[PDB]
């Protein structure tokens, strides 16, 4: 019809907690913690051969 | 004291030749590539 209609209801919409895809994250590569040493075994094994 | 090489010559400009690959890192460079 032409009649407007009473709004009563009370709107509760809570949107729902997105995913989350944590990475792996990652600091310091291996070459780096392998270059990280001063005295590297291999190196010296290698020489003393 | 001394410790000839031989020939029992001494004071000669001898070149270095670049050897052969020993290591990854090392670039060694010699010479010869009861004596001494
Ligand atoms: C080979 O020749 C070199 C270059 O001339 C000689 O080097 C000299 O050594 C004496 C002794 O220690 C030093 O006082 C001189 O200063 C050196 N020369 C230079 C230009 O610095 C060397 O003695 C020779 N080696 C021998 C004769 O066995």
């Amino acid at each position: 019809s032409s009649i407007s209609t009473v709004d009563s209801m009370i709107a509760l919409d809570i949107d729902p907690l997105e995913n989350t895809d944590f990475r792996v994250l990652e600091l310091y590569s291996q070459k780096e913690l392998r270059s990280s040493n001063v005295f590297d075994l291999e190196e010296i094994m290698r020489e003393f051969n | 004291f001394v410790a000839y090489h031989r020939d029992s010559y001494e004071n000669k400009t001898m070149q270095l030749m670049p050897d052969d690959y020993s290591n990854t890192h090392s670039t060694r460079y010699v010479t010869v590539k009861e004596t001494s």
